[PDB]
Order: C-alpha cells, then sequence, then structure tokens
C-alpha cells in the first residue's frame, strides 16, 4: 500500500547504469583483446578462480566516454557510497556475457566444475524440452520462447557462478588526477555514520580465527518429486526446512520429506579478522580501539597476526546488542566486509617475479659494492658502528640453513649480540631492524612475560576451540626477534631463549599443551654488562653475566665499550646536531637506501642457496683449527672468551654463506670466507682499547 | 566478611575471637600462626576489640575473652638455660600480655 | 498535522523568541556554526575539485528574563525543553535560509537545586533536570543506531522509506508502534535494502560513579548510567571525572506491566557533559587566555630577565633552589618533539632527580610540581601494580572481550609524573621504567592483548640517600643506590645538603615567620600558549657552544666523575630547545645554549 | 532474639535488633501514576497510597482494545524510594556451631539512608 | 609493614595519599594528626 511504506525518489539510476556497466567490461582500450573480454575467459577456461575489478581504470573509462560524449553518470561515485548493491548486479552484468563453450572439461579438471556444468546443460536441456513439447500443440517466434523461460524453473544464475567479484579501491596517482574511496583510517576515525560505504583502514591484525565453510545457500533434494530446495541462509543461525516446497509437491495430499546434501549446496570460505589502532594515530589518551572484518571466497588466509595492513573492504552492519534489557534498540553492532587487501612491509620469500623488479633491484646493483652500501644503509639515524650495521644486513638476510637428507637440520640463520653501556644507542640499531625487517617483532624482559613467548591455549570465539595463541617467539619467526634489557629476563625465559637455538623447537609440557610448535625465529639481543659499565680490572665473562652454556650459540658477540675520544666525538657530535638540524643526515655524499626497496633487494638474495667450493672449505678448516688452538693456548681467562666451540666453525661458515649470497654467488669465493673471519675478530677484541 | 556456600548473600563472620565474647578462647600452637592472625590476636588483646573494615561493613565487635594458649618450645624440651622469651619464638611484647 | 499545534506549544515556543533575541548573543552563534559549515562545504568541493548542531544556552539569563520559563526547565524539563529546540530550529532555519534536524540545547547553568551528586539522587528529583558529577566507568562500547530505513524495488523501480522511534527519541513518552523492518512490499515484490541511504546515529551509554574524593569515609560506590548520543559520543574515556547533565528518566514498565521487586530502571539523558579536571586526572589546561593575557604574554617576552623571575614565581615558600626551579620550568617545557622520516624519534621531554637529606621539601616540591603541572598522575614509592601498564586485565568486561586498562604512565601521556621515594621502588619496576623514559614506549606481550602503546610522559623523582644523612661526604658514587642506567636516563641529578650554619639558619627563620602570616595564576596560562605555539626548532648560532660544552665535559669530567655519555648531548640539546620556548623565540640562540650549560654544570659541579 | 521468631508473629508488629551486613542500591516505586490507553486514548490515574515488594497493584487489563492497553505516561507520574536492607544477627552471639542467620528488610521513602552498614 | 611505612612517611607531611593503582589515580586527603608510640629495643642500653 501507499502512504504505508512511502516511495522516494533520489538521483540514483541503476537501470541505465547497468547498461553503463556492460559497455565497460567486454568492451574496452586501454589494457587487439580488451582486458576484460580475455580475463573473463581465462576464468572460463576454468583456470582463474577470482575476478578483480578496479575502480581505477573505471576513471578512466569515464574520462574516455566525457569527452567524447556523450554523458555517462558517474559509477564510482555510486559505488563508493552503496558498495553492496553493485556486486550483485555487477555480477549478474558478468554473468551473461562470457565466452561460451569455452572447452572441455576433462575429468580433473576439478570438482565443483562439473557440478556446475551438468546444472548448465541441465539448464538449457529444460528449455529445449518445454519449447520442443510447446511449439508441438500450436497456434514472432520470439514469443514461445518468452513462454517458454517464463513457465520453466531453472537453477538461478547465482547458484551457478563459480567465480568471486572483489573491488579494489583508488589512490593514488588518480586522485590528483583530479578525481576519496581510499582514505586510509583509523578505526577512531570510523564514525558509524560511514555503513555500507567502500572505505580503506590501515592497522594491525591480530587473532584471525581458523578457515572454515560457512553456507551461503543450502540444496535438498525431495526423493519423491525429485528436484531440490535451495534456502538462501542469512546471519549465524538458520532453521533446516522439511516438508516439501516442490511446486510437485505443493498442493498434493502427501508432501513429500527432504534432507541436504553438503555437495550440492555452496559454500564460502569464510574467515575473520581483528584490527587494532595502528597505535601511532591513537590520540594522546585513550587506547587503541578493536574491529572486526569478514573474510569470504578467493581473499582468505591472505591475513596473518602481527601484520600492518591496509585493508579495503565495503562495510556492512550486523544485527547485535549486548544483555538484552542493554538495548534501545535497534542499533547494528557493525563490522567490515574485505574486497582487498594491500600489506605494508611486502612479505618475502613469497614472490613469483622477478618481472621488471629486477629493474629496482639493478639501479642498486650497478654502482657495485651493495654490501658496503646495504651495510650503512641500515639505520643511518645513529652515527658510527659500521662494522655491527655490516653484520646486521647478514642477519637480515640470513641462509641456507641445510637438510642432511635423513634427515636432521642444522640453522640457518644468525644471532647477534650488542653489549655494552649505557649508551652508545644499541636497541635504537633494533627498533631498526624491526622496523625494516617483515615479521620482525619487539619485546622487552619486564616486559614480554614467560607466557608472552610461549603459546597459551584458550577458547576460540565463532569458529572452535581452544586454539594455541602465541607471542613472540612464535608470532614473529621466519623473521627476527629482537630483545632488550636481556640481563633482567629472569630465569624461566632464558630457558626458551636458551632452547630456541636448537632452532625449530619449543615443547610445552604444561597442563592443557603437549604441542611443540615450531619458531623458526632469528635472536638480536641487546644486553648491558654487569654493573655498572664493563669494569676492566674485571675479566671478560666476569662482566658478562651471562653463563657460557648460552653464549656459545650466539654466533656474533659485539661488545659496545665507551672509551672517551676527543677527535671522533666531535664528529659525532657534528653528527647528532646536524640531525637534529636537518631530518636527512647523508650528504656529500652518500645515498641512504630506502628501506621498501632495500627489503626487496634482500628478497631477491634468500633466493639463492650457493655452495662453497674445495678451495674455501680447506681455508675454512685449517683456520679453525688455528682458532681453536689459539683459543685454548690463551688458556686461562683475561682475554677469552674460549674455546670457539664447533658452533663458532660452523657459524663462519654459515656467515660466508651469508656474504655469499649478496654477491648472489653460488661460488663462495674466499674472500667472502676471509671477511666472515674479519667481522668475527672485529666483533670482539675491541677490549683491547 | 565472606561469600557464602553455594550461592548465597555475603555474611559477616567472627573469628574465635568474637564469638566466645564473655566466654574462654582457646588457642594451640601459637608458634604456627601466620602472621596475618598474630595481629589479630594481639589486638585483640590490646584493646578487648575487633575492628572490621571490609568489605563496606565497618565496625568493631567487641570481644572480650580469656585467651588460654598451648605454646611449643623452640626445639627441645628445654630448649636453654638462656630466658623464657629465648626459650621460645614468641616475641616479648605479645608474650608481656 | 500530527495531534495539531496547541497553543500550550504554541505559547511555549513563541514566549522563548524574546530570549534569545535577548540575550542575542546566541542569535549570532547559530549563524557562526552554518559559516564554519559552509567554509568547509568550499573546501570539499572546489580545492580538490561538520559541527554538532547544538547551542549552549546559559540558565543565568533565564532568571533575569523569564523566571517561570526557568522554574518550568528545571521543574519540567520534558514540556518545556522540546518546544525550546523548536524555536532554536525556527530560527536557524530562518539564519540562512536559502541554501539545503534536532538543533539540541546544552542547558550550561547556573546550577541548581538540582546541583546534586550521584550518592543523593532521585525520587523528588526524578524527571527533572539534574546536574551529577563524578567518576566516570566502565564506559562502553560505541554502537550505531538505525533510524531511517531505504529499500529498492524491482521490476518496480522506485524505493522507500521507514523511521524508527526508540524508547529514547524525543523526551516525553509517546504511544509505542513497533515498524517490523519492512521486507516483502505488498503487492508482493521483494525488497532488497540499502545502505548508505538509511542514516544512522551513535550510540552509547556510560555509567557515573560517586566522586572518590567527594566519597564517604568508606562505604560501596553507587552509580549511575547515563545516555549519550550522536555529537556527544565518545567525548570521555572511562577514568575522566565528569560532570554530567540532563534529564532524570523513569523510562519502561516495572512489572506491573506483565501481570504473572525490583522496578522502573531509571538513566539520564544526555545531556552536556563537561569532561573537567580534578587533581591527577582527566587533561585540563584549558586554558582561556581572552584577549588580554596573550597580550601580557606578548609584552613580557621582549624583557631580558624574565627567566629568573619565572623562576623565581615557583616558590613562594622555598629559599634558593634557583637552579631546581629553573629546571623544573625547563622541564614544563621540553624542546619540542621531533618525529624523524621513516625513522625513531628523539625524545623530546627533560626527566629530573633529586638527592639529599630529609627536609630538602623534595617531597613538599613535588606537590606545588603535581597543582600547576597541567596534568599529571602522582606516584609514590610502592605504589604499582604495574605502574604504567594496562595490565591487561582478566577477564571479559564484558562480554569475554580481552581488553586493556591503563596504568598511570600511560595515562599520564603529554604530561609530569611525579615519583616520590624512587629509590623504594622495587627493581622489577625499574625493568620497565628504562622503557618507559628513553625509548618512549610502552610494550605489553603479557597473555594477550599484544601492543605498543606510547607513553611519552615527562618524570621527576625524589630518592633518599643511601643510608642515614651521609648523602653529602660520601662519594659521587655509592651514595646514588640505584644503579646504574637509571643514573644516566634522568637528564639532571641534582643534589642537595641540609647541612647547617647559623647564618643560613638566620635567614631561613625569618622567611619561615612570616609565611605563618609572577603569581600563580597567570604561570600557567603562560605555559600552555608557549607550549603548542611555537616550537624554536634549531640554530647554527648555538651548535657549537653545545659541542664544544659536550667534549669538555667528557674529556675533564671523566676524570672529575661520572656518569658522561651521547645521552648527556642530547640533553643539551633539549635544554637549549626549552629555554628558547621560555624566550618564545623562533628559533634557537647562543645565549641559551650558555644557559643550558649553566645548569648542567651546576647539576654536575 | 533474631534467632526466634515464631510463625505465630506474622503480620504483627515486630521489633528485634543486629547488625547491617549491606545496604543495596536505591530503587524507585510509584505512589501516583498517570495512565493511557493506547487504542481507546482513554485516559486515567492510579494512586497508590501505601504498599509493602507485593506487587500491591498492577495495571488494568481493560481500556477490544485488549488485552492490557494501558500505557504509563513516565512524565506526569511521580515516584518515591526503596532501599532493602538486610540484617544480619550480632556476629558475636549464639550461633557457637553455625552461620548466623540473617533476614531481609524493606524501606520507604524517609526511611531510606538513616543507616549506614555496620551500625547496631 | 613497609609498603604502607612509605605511604605514611608520605602522608604525614603533606596530609595526601596518592593511589596511582589501575584505572584510578585518585589523590585523597587525610588531615590526620599522627599519635604514635614505639616501642624501644633491649632496654636502657639503647639511651647509652
Ligand atoms: N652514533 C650515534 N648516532 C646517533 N645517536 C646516538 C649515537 N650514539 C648514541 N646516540 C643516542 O644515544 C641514545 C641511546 O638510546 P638507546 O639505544 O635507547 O639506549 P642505549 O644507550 O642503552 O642503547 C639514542 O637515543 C641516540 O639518539
Ligand atoms: N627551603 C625551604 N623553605 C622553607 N621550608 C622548607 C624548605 N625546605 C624544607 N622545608 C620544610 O620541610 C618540610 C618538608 O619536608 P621534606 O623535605 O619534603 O621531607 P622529604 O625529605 O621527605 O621530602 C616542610 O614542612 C617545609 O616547611
Amino acid at each position: 500500500m501507499s502512504a504505508a511504506l512511502p516511495s522516494i525518489q533520489l538521483p540514483v539510476d541503476y537501470n541505465n547504469l547497468f547498461n553503463e556497466i556492460t559497455d565497460f567490461l567486454v568492451t574496452f582500450k586501454q589494457d587487439k583483446g580488451p582486458k576484460y573480454m580475455a580475463m573473463l575467459q581465462k576464468v572460463a577456461n576454468r583456470e582463474l578462480n577470482s575476478v578483480i575489478i578496479d575502480l581505477d581504470d573505471i576513471l578512466q573509462y569515464q574520462n574516455e566516454k566525457f569527452l567524447q560524449g556523450t554523458q555517462a553518470d558517474d559509477l564510482v561515485s555510486a559505488i563508493q557510497q552503496n558498495a553492496n548493491h553493485f556486486t550483485e548486479l555487477f555480477c549478474r552484468a558478468i554473468d551473461n556475457n562470457m565466452p561460451l563453450p569455452t572447452k572441455e572439461i576433462d575429468y580433473k579438471d576439478d570438482v565443483l566444475d562439473v557440478i556446475l556444468n551438468q546444472r548448465r546443460l541441465r539448464n538449457e536441456r529444460m528449455l529445449s524440452d518445454r519449447t520442443n513439447e510447446i511449439r508441438s500443440e500450436n497456434l514472432m517466434n520470439d514469443a514461445l520462447r518468452e513462454v517458454v523461460e517464463d513457465e520453466t524453473e531453472l537453477f538461478p544464475p547465482n547458484l551457478t557462478r563459480r567465480y568471486f567479484l572483489y573491488f579494489k579501491p583508488l589512490s593514488q596517482n588518480c586522485a590528483r588526477r583530479y578525481r576519496i574511496s581510499s582514505k586510509p583510517l583509523s578505526v577512531r576515525q570510523i564514525k558509524g555514520d560511514f555503513l555500507g560505504q567502500l572505505i580503506t583502514v590501515r592497522g594491525i591484525i591480530t587473532r584471525v580465527s581458523d578457515v572454515k565453510p560457512a553456507v551461503e545457500v543450502i540444496a535438498y533434494t525431495c526423493d519423491q518429486c525429485g528436484y531440490e530446495v535451495f534456502q538462501e541462509v542469512n546471519s549465524r543461525t538458520f532453521t533446516p526446512l522439511s516438508e516439501c516446497t516442490s511446486e510437485e509437491c505443493s498442493q498434493n495430499q502427501t508432501k513429500g520429506q527432504l534432507f541436504m546434501s553438503t555437495r550440492a549446496s555452496k559454500f564460502s570460505a569464510f574467515q575473520e579478522c581483528k584490527i587494532q589502532e595502528l597505535s601511532q594515530q591513537v590520540p594522546v589518551g585513550h587506547i587503541p580501539r578493536s574491529l572486526n572484518i569478514h573474510v569470504n571466497g578467493t581473499l582468505v588466509r591472505s591475513l596473518s597476526p602481527g601484520d600492518i595492513v591496509d585493508v579495503t573492504g565495503i562495510f556492512l552492519p550486523a544485527p547485535y546488542t549486548g544483555f538484552k534489557a542493554l538495548k534501545a534498540g535497534l542499533l547494528t553492532e557493525t563490522y567490515l566486509e574485505a574486497q582487498f587487501v594491500r600489506q605494508h612491509k611486502k612479505k618475502f620469500a613469497s614472490f613469483s617475479l622477478t618481472s621488471d623488479v629486477e629493474e629496482r633491484v639493478m639501479e642498486l646493483i650497478t654502482s657495485g659494492d651493495v654490501y658496503n652500501r646495504l651495510a650503512k644503509s641500515i639505520a643511518p639515524e645513529i652515527y658510527g658502528n659500521l662494522d655491527v650495521k655490516k653484520a646486521l644486513l647478514l642477519l637480515l638476510v640470513g641462509g641456507v640453513d641445510k637438510r642432511v637428507g635423513d634427515g636432521m637440520k642444522i640453522r640457518g640463520d644468525i644471532n647477534v649480540c650488542l653489549m655494552g653501556d649505557p649508551g652508545v644507542a644499541k636497541s635504537q640499531l633494533l627498533k631498526a631492524i624491526c622496523k625494516i625487517s617483515p615479521r620482525g617483532v619487539y619485546t622487552t624482559g619486564k616486559g614480554s612475560s614467560g607466557v608472552g613467548l610461549t603459546a597459551a591455549v584458550m577458547k576460540d570465539p565463532v569458529t572452535d576451540e581452544m586454539i594455541l595463541e602465541g607471542g613472540a617467539l612464535v608470532l614473529a619467526d621466519n623473521g627476527i626477534c629482537c630483545i632488550d634489557e636481556f640481563d633482567k629476563m629472569d630465569e624461566s625465559d632464558r630457558t626458551a631463549i636458551h632452547e630456541v637455538m636448537e632452532q625449530q623447537t619449543i615443547s610445552i609440557s604444561k597442563a592443557g599443551i603437549n604441542t611443540t610448535l615450531n619458531a623458526r625465529t632469528s635472536i638480536l639481543a641487546a644486553a648491558n654488562p654487569l654493573y655498572g659499565r664493563y669494569n676492566p680490572r674485571l675479566s671478560p665473562l666476569d662482566n658478562i653475566n651471562l653463563p657460557a652454556a648460552l653464549l656459545s650459540r650466539f654466533d656474533i658477540l659485539f661488545l659496545m665499550l665507551d672509551i672517551p675520544s676527543r677527535d671522533d666525538d666531535e664528529k659525532l657530535a657534528e653528527h647528532v646536531t646536524y640531525v637534529h638540524m636537518h631530518n636527512k643526515q647523508p650528504d656529500l655524499d652518500f645515498t641512504p637506501v630506502e628501506p621498501s626497496k632495500m627489503r626487496e633487494y634482500i628478497a631477491y638474495a634468500k633466493t639463492k642457496r650457493p655452495v662453497m667450493s674445495e678451495a674455501v672449505n680447506d681455508y675454512v678448516v685449517q683456520a679453525y683449527i688455528r682458532l681453536r688452538q689459539d683459543s685454548k693456548r690463551e688458556m686461562d681467562s683475561k682475554f677469552s672468551f674460549g674455546q670457539a666451540t664447533p658452533r663458532t666453525l660452523l657459524g663462519i661458515i654459515r656467515l660466508s654463506q651469508a656474504l655469499a649470497k649478496l654477491r648472489l654467488a653460488d661460488m663462495v669465493d674466499i674472500d667472502d670466507v676471509e671477511e666472515a673471519l674479519r667481522l668475527v675478530r672485529v666483533s670482539k677484541e675491541s677490549l683491547y682499547q | 566478611v565472606r561469600k557464602d556456600p553455594i550461592t548465597k548473600e555475603w555474611t559477616l563472620e567472627g573469628g574465635a575471637l568474637v564469638l566466645a565474647d564473655k566466654g574462654v578462647c582457646l588457642i594451640d600452637e601459637f608458634d604456627k600462626m601466620n602472621d596475618q592472625d598474630r595481629t589479630s590476636i594481639h589486638e585483640a588483646m590490646e584493646q578487648q576489640s575487633i575492628s572490621i573494615s571490609k568489605a563496606g561493613i565497618v565496625t568493631t565487635l567487641q570481644a572480650r575473652c580469656s585467651i588460654i594458649a598451648a605454646a611449643n618450645p623452640n626445639g627441645g624440651r628445654y630448649n636453654s638455660t638462656l630466658p623464657l622469651a629465648q626459650n621460645v619464638s614468641l616475641t616479648e611484647p605479645i608474650l608481656s600480655r | 498535522t500530527f495531534f495539531a499545534p496547541d497553543a500550550v506549544f504554541g505559547d511555549r515556543v513563541r514566549r522563548f523568541q524574546e530570549f534569545l533575541d535577548t540575550f542575542t548573543s546566541y542569535r549570532d552563534s547559530v549563524r557562526s556554526i552554518q559559516v564554519y559549515n559552509s567554509n568547509n562545504a568550499a573546501n570539499y568541493n572546489d580545492d580538490q575539485d561538520i559541527l554538532p548542531h547544538r547551542i549552549i544556552i546559559s540558565l543565568d539569563d533565564l532568571r533575569e528574563f523569564d523566571r517561570s520559563f526557568w522554574s518550568g526547565i528545571l521543574v519540567e524539563p520534558a514540556y518545556f525543553i522540546p518546544p525550546a529546540e523548536k524555536a532554536l530550529t525556527d530560527l536557524a532555519d530562518s539564519m540562512d535560509d536559502v541554501p539545503h534536524h534536532p538543533w539540541k540545547l546544552s542547558f550550561k547553568g547556573s546550577f541548581g537545586a538540582h546541583a546534586l551528586s550521584p550518592r543523593t539522587l532521585t525520587a523528588q528529583h526524578l524527571n527533572k533536570l539534574v546536574s551529577v558529577e563524578g567518576i566516570v566507568t566502565k564506559t562502553s562500547l560505541v554502537r550505531p543506531k538505525l533510524i531511517r530505513s531505504v529499500h529498492y524495488a524491482a521490476k518496480t523501480g522506485r524505493f522507500h522509506y521507514r523511521d524508527y522511534t526508540d524508547a529514547t527519541t524525543t523526551l516525553t513518552t509517546r504511544i509505542p508502534t513497533p515498524a517490523i523492518y519492512p521486507t516483502e512490499d505488498t503487492e508482493g515484490n521483494k525488497l532488497t535494502t540499502e545502505y548508505g541511504y538509511s542514516t544512522f546515529i551513535d550510540h552509547q551509554r556510560i555509567t557515573v560513579q560517586e566522586m572518590p574524593e567527594m566519597a564517604p569515609a568508606g562505604q560501596l560506590p553507587r552509580s549511575i548510567d547515563v545516555i549519550l548520543d550522536d555529537d556527544l559520543v565518545d567525548k570521555t574515556k572511562p577514568g575522566d571525572r565528569v560532570n554530567v547533565v540532563g534529564v532524570f528518566k523513569s523510562l519502561g514498565a516495572g512489572g506491573m506491566n506483565q501481570s504473572n521487586l525490583i522496578g522502573f530502571k531509571t538513566l539520564i539523558l544526555g545531556n552536556t557533559v563537561y569532561p573537567l579536571h580534578a587533581r591527577s586526572t582527566g587533561v585540563a589546561a584549558r586554558q582561556m587566555l581572552t584577549d588580554f593575557d596573550i597580550r601580557n604574554i606578548n609584552k613580557l617576552s621582549k624583557k631580558k630577565d624574565i627567566f629568573d623571575i619565572l623562576s623565581q614565581s615557583l616558590a613562594p615558600s622555598i629559599y634558593g633552589h634557583d637552579h631546581i626551579k629553573k629546571a623544573i620550568l625547563l622541564m614544563l617545557m621540553g624542546g619540542v618533539e621531533k618525529n624523524l622520516e621513516n625513522g625513531s624519534h628523539l625524545r623530546g621531554d627533560i626527566n629530573i632527580l633529586m638527592v639529599g637529606d630529609p627536609s630538602t621539601a623534595k617531597s613538599q616540591l613535588l606537590r606545588f610540581v603535581l597543582n600547576t603541572a597541567s596534568l599529571a598522575i602522582a606516584t609514590t614509592g610502592r605504589g604499582s601494580s604495574g605502574v604504567g601498564l594496562t595490565a591487561a586485565v582478566t577477564t571479559d568486561r564484558e562480554t569475554g572481550e580481552r581488553r586493556l586498562e591503563a596504568g598511570a604512565m600511560v595515562l599520564a601521556d603529554r604530561g609530569v609524573v611525579c615519583i616520590d621515594e624512587f629509590d623504594k621502588m622495587t627493581d622489577v619496576d625499574r625493568v620497565a621504567i628504562h622503557e618507559v623514559m628513553e625509548q618512549q614506549t610502552v610494550t605489553i606481550a603479557k597473555a594477550g592483548i599484544h601492543t605498543t602503546l606510547n607513553a611519552r610522559c615527562s618524570v621527576i623523582a625524589a630518592a633518599n640517600p643511601v643510608f642515614g644523612q651521609y648523602d653529602v661526604n660520601r662519594d659521587p658514587h655509592q651514595n646514588i643506590a640505584l644503579p646504574d642506567s637509571l643514573l644516566s636516563r634522568f637528564d639532571l641529578l641534582f643534589v642537595v645538603t641540609d647541612d647547617i650554619n647559623e647564618i643560613r639558619d638566620r635567614s631561613i627563620s625569618e622567611h619561615v615567620l612570616r609565611t605563618h602570616r609572577v603569581t600563580i595564576p597567570f604561570l600557567r596560562k603562560y605555559v600552555q600558549y608557549a607550549k603548542e605555539r611555537v616550537i624554536p626548532q634549531l640554530t647554527q648560532e648555538a651548535i657549537n657552544v653545545i659541542v664544544k660544552n659536550y667534549t669538555d665535559l667528557r674529556n675533564d669530567d671523566n676524570t672529575k666523575k661520572s656518569p658522561i655519555t651521547a645521552r648527556t648531548l642530547e640533553t643539551l640539546i633539549r635544554l637549549a630547545t626549552a629555554h628558547a620556548k621560555v624566550r618564545l623565540s623562533k628559533t634557537v640562540n647562543k645565549v641559551d645554549a650558555k644557559v643550558a650549560a649553566n645548569l648542567l654544570r651546576f647539576a654536575l659541579l | 532474639p533474631l534467632r526466634d521468631l515464631d510463625s505465630e508473629h506474622v503480620s504483627k508488629i515486630v521489633r528485634l535488633s543486629g547488625i547491617i551486613i549491606s545496604t543495596s542500591v536505591l530503587s524507585s516505586r510509584a505512589t501516583y501514576l498517570s495512565i493511557m490507553c493506547r487504542n481507546c486514548r482513554h485516559t486515567t490515574s492510579i494512586t497508590i497510597n501505601n504498599f509493602n515488594t507485593g506487587n500491591t497493584v498492577s495495571l488494568p487489563r481493560s481500556c477490544n482494545c485488549g488485552p492490557d492497553p494501558y500505557i504509563i505516561i513516565h512524565e506526569s507520574s511521580k515516584f518515591i524510594d526503596q532501599q532493602f536492607l538486610k540484617l544480619q544477627e550480632i556476629p558475636e552471639l549464639v550461633p557457637v556451631g553455625e552461620m548466623p542467620r540473617n533476614l531481609t528488610m524493606t524501606c520507604d521513602r524517609y526511611l531510606t539512608n538513616k543507616v549506614i552498614p555496620g551500625t547496631r | 609493614r613497609d609498603e604502607d611505612r612509605v605511604a605514611i612517611h608520605e602522608a604525614m607531611e603533606q596530609q595526601t595519599i596518592s593511589i596511582a593503582k589501575a584505572g584510578i589515580t585518585t589523590v585523597l586527603n587525610s588531615r590526620t594528626s599522627v599519635l604514635a608510640a614505639a616501642n624501644p629495643i633491649y632496654g636502657r642500653y639503647d639511651d647509652l
């Protein structure tokens, strides 16, 4: 009825816009075959599951249709402001025009591809049969087709698609085109007035529970009337229907009974993840807020904890409130939906190409002397210690480990310590590294609790149950972990870290946990010598409070000691005055390597897996005997640490094999190994100054 | 003032002291008592009243009890020729009472 | 037409014309809002080619203007407020009529009878406009609330509409109509709902406890919740001290309705929700400098000797210690803050320690630090638990979501933390203070919520000498008692002696006497403008000075005394910049450098 | 004695002494409540002079229109206060074996807040 | 006890106790004037 549930007109017209879409897709110019035809075929040839739409190329579509008219209604501003409806509509726009056959379905190929095929096939034959029959009776030829199409029940399009549709919002060069849909936002920044819009946020992912099948539509089979019954399903729960809705089981005396078939129904991969404020964006007081996010279809598994990310999705509400007596009504409780993910600190080692990106590597390569260049380029913010950084580059790079074929492993990575006190700014290098390296995590002793590194068992909301949630070591693994105040960590912590240099392990036997989880972590540890600072009247290992069981594990211990020097401290003061005074430190002349492209280079570095020559091998051996013998002939105290246990040898092979990788190698030449020895001897021996 | 067994509202309860008022309070093995109790007995002897400030309830209950105690000398039967206060662990001021 | 206009309402609107017309101050105020939106509406459209609508109304006015309308609002908010709002909406529609909503009132006051605290409340005060103050806890999670609906309908095109009236809409009661959620339009076409067309308004409800300082000696606290909508949402965090003014409602049926003990849930609507300051909590400087004050500063900035006068203005009751007072100012200002591009930030603020025999006023000084400090929280010895930490509070609160409850150092962000008996504090904490001070951030991995949250606080600490009075004669080390890096973290270590002399004694006596028988007020006002305006940057006038100085310190003092590192240098720069702020100078200067030199000297010698 | 209460004391004035464990958050009851039928649009009032926790009075059931239509109007209704004290016997005596028993109280209007918990 | 001993010796002079624990940072008033009776150790020799 009118005057109840009234009508209201709006600037928005979907009728023409659909047609506009159809003009955009399948007919296009910029990117002989036009982009969307061919791509959609590669979907129709069945090798490609997701279809990714961009608002950028839509921008260019309009500046083509603007000029060069006629005036075309604006898609984009209609898209951001609603964005839910357009997925489904855009979707039917696409469903019509596809390369039709397009090729054989083989055997596998795939399942759920064949079900689709047979559904489309039965879908055709029904029509063919009905028209064949009707024409027989009698008594331009379009009409009969129309009749047949409207008297017949068919598998709806939305049930048979096989593919998904996602949108990627525009930043960027296009924003200054000039032309909103992506303004990366804090979760504070989200007013509840944006509901429905397509928005882009930036924050840290946390939690992000396991992917499991959720069901969009359910199929039942009457078995009596035949047919099928598809119920669409929404929100959290549903009630399974019974009796029968079959048009043939309607109006009958006896309705048939139906029961579901999980092979027929349409499932989507569902994953939920929370994002917290980036913690910089938080206003001075208060606390970082949290926000929920859902993930369907292809985008699943793309997200992980301890990630700093730009998530772009159409933002929709879902019904809830607190205790029933706590609602005024109706509220919405909301959530964010996820169309497209863009991660800061892009994650190696996984990339295929190495297509024209090598170009982005080459500006760095060609100048030559990559190793010193990058070295200096780690944490330029501080002055001095080119050796320390020189090694930290290796730490970031790592490799190559090994597999003995039986097999057991030998790490595999580097473990760095930074000693000395109170100044010298040792920890700033660690904020530095944990900023540069992806999957890096910064922690402190009292600080990060023992339960901080180990994984607790806690009940998982929604999906169930009792999932192990770790932190520190587990949270950051396959990448560098960073520690400060490494002395004050007490005892139980030191046992964890003492064990993790067997790599590949923690073992939690307590209570509800028997698991042994895998931590592939690297460790860098900044520590202060016994109070107050490095008393030279005391032997080494006296002023280092740490046991020798642990230090044998560390391959490189950089002890940074401070003896006042009139000449150098001038240079330093000039540096720390120059910056502050300027933000950019190097001048006349060096070019600081941006962390992004740097991460790219290191990514391309980790791929190599070099191997040692015989000569360098023999050299390593002989030098190792000399190092053993010279370490032990030291015998009693001063000086030291002894004994130069085999982990220093393996350590220097591993450092060697690291330096090789920045040559990109496979050769592992003598100057490499020699260099490793250099770094080793330079590490210590600074206690003679 | 302690939460009640099963599910019930919070009831106040006295120690032996309050419960035994005008009567006779009988305690043994002082030496094994946790300080938390020791202060309570001391207070009771001192001002003849127990004050309770938790939770919202705030009072002074009145325990006038005579305390009779059994104590066990440190170690052996007679630990030393040394004085009683030296003989046993209990501090001299609580003993003076 | 609704129920059609009634001369009750008619009179109540019409009578509220002359006021606001007199006092006219509001009539243009509304205009101003319009203006501010217009300009910004011009900013989104052209440049790439907002404000809340409520306007405060003093209750002071009505008394002169209308007695009955006063007494009426206070006594019957339900009947007088919505027509007033109607009027102001009409006016706001008049001001700029051409280009193309509630427009609520604040009700400041001039309270009140009706001034009452949440301890003493109801049932005489029930359904009247109340002013209730206190701690805000536990707050609540913000949820958007659905008001209008929109739907698309194929094949007939069109669209639709719907409205939703909550129990809390308007003020006065109304015969409730549930609208369902319209779907399945008749005729039987389906309806695909649409978003972004359908409006929402945010919703939040915060509970208010009675003031803990104004609390009774001891008893359980008793709190009353408050509902806040749209513009009022999220203004206050839990832990702030807040004066809430608003209607007090009986809303709901109390069991009388369903026939088959407790009754009539009650809560406060809106309305003003002022955040305010009380010692150790919740900002609030604020402050209002008007026309004249800022001029006073501007005049006073040029005078060359001002720094010494200022430094004397802190201590009406305390002798000497001019150097230390100088220090406390130089903490109040604090070297700007500098966050490098794609790199770590250098610490801006300056931290201070005081060590000397008792009676040194060390514990007396700090309270006066606290008062004029503009924040922050005080902490004394132990102290703790967690100090600055969120403690990662288990469990739930509510429904099972794990959330953080901010400790001191977090809550004290951008402020002055005091620490008394700084030595007594357990080493376990100190370990964390290292992370707080220099690094400038706090990190919580506990169970748990795993986050790095920012506490950038400035810090003072007063700590007794090791054993007895021995501080004076005792060695440059072994005297401090709290090695080691801590000694460095503190930018300035000041030592004060209680050693006695007869002359100095007399000079003590008289001032002590007179005491029992540059004004502090203008001090903090002098300070805030100085703080946000303007940061002096850095200049090549000075650098060579602090470099000379620094190198001197290392080279000579490492023979003299200890500790000295790059840290000292950082401190030099912070002090220079701070004294620049005192000078209001847009630049750093050499003189300033010399000053920093001086105080760091008296620190050392 | 709080320990001794016969069932013959019911609905009779009983006086006794003890120690209050706890007093409760105030609540509001309605002495005068003006009511309205929603469909009928008819208006009435119910004034309850005295009451115990009965519940004493419920809204009427009749203004088709029905079942009970009546809407409480909250703007014209006047409310009062109710405490719920809870009295325990003096912990001193004489349980000697047991957790001492307590009774629940209800105080209306001017008897509220007269008592802090702990006051005999 | 120690922890509250701190509290006292800070309280008696400035009359105000300051509590930073958790979500309440309040500084609350004690206008009290303490009258304390200590017990000395070992007797008369403590005068010696
Ligand atoms: N060579 C240097 N270049 C730049 N800054 C330095 C240098 N040496 C010391 N510093 C300063 O010293 C400070 C020491 O900070 P931090 O690393 O947190 O503590 P620690 O001194 O214990 O390593 C840093 O803030 C840094 O600014
Ligand atoms: N410079 C001063 N001028 C006047 N009175 C002072 C001065 N210094 C200390 N006092 C007196 O000392 C007392 C404060 O003691 P204080 O030094 O704060 O103890 P603590 O050593 O625990 O901080 C106050 O009563 C104050 O009057």
